[PDB]
């Protein structure tokens, strides 16, 4: 009956940890979830032979995926840093 | 809600375009050299093959 009640720079924290309060918190929440999803999809489609295997030694092996994780990782850091 | 979805669309198109630029700039080589030229009848009868 009396667990919690909804009650500055720290204020967005309540918005941040309750993303269904403000538009900016909700959009950041959804987009970082999308980033987690796209990073794991990048990993799995890296593992497939068509992407990162010598399927055609004669000729593809994209090293562009080596960027996709890093950016995503850095993105995640900021919200962690936000929680710092 | 749906305006927040528009905000998602804007942020995702920005990030997608910037990472597309990143993956366009990173492959500095983006090129390779294939096999050389084989020998045909014209090559035998080409002036270059004259002894």
């Amino acid at each position: 009956d009396a667990d919690t009640d909804t009650a500055a720079r720290q204020r967005v924290w309540r918005a941040f940890e309750n993303p269904h309060t403000s538009t900016m918190a909700l959009v950041f929440y959804y987009v970082t979830g999308f980033f987690i999803a796209v990073s794991v999809i990048a990993n799995v489609v890296e593992t497939v032979p068509c992407g990162s295997s010598p399927g055609h030694i004669k000729e593809r092996y994209a090293v562009a995926f080596f960027c996709l994780d890093t950016a995503c990782v850095m993105i995640f850091t900021v919200e962690y840093l936000l929680r710092l | 809600a749906k305006g927040i979805a528009i905000a998602l669309l804007v942020i995702l198109v920005i990030c997608s375009l910037i990472v597309t630029s990143v993956i366009l700039l990173t492959p500095a080589e983006d090129n390779s050299l294939s096999q050389k030229k084989k020998v045909t009848v014209e090559d035998l009868f080409s002036e270059d093959f004259k002894i």
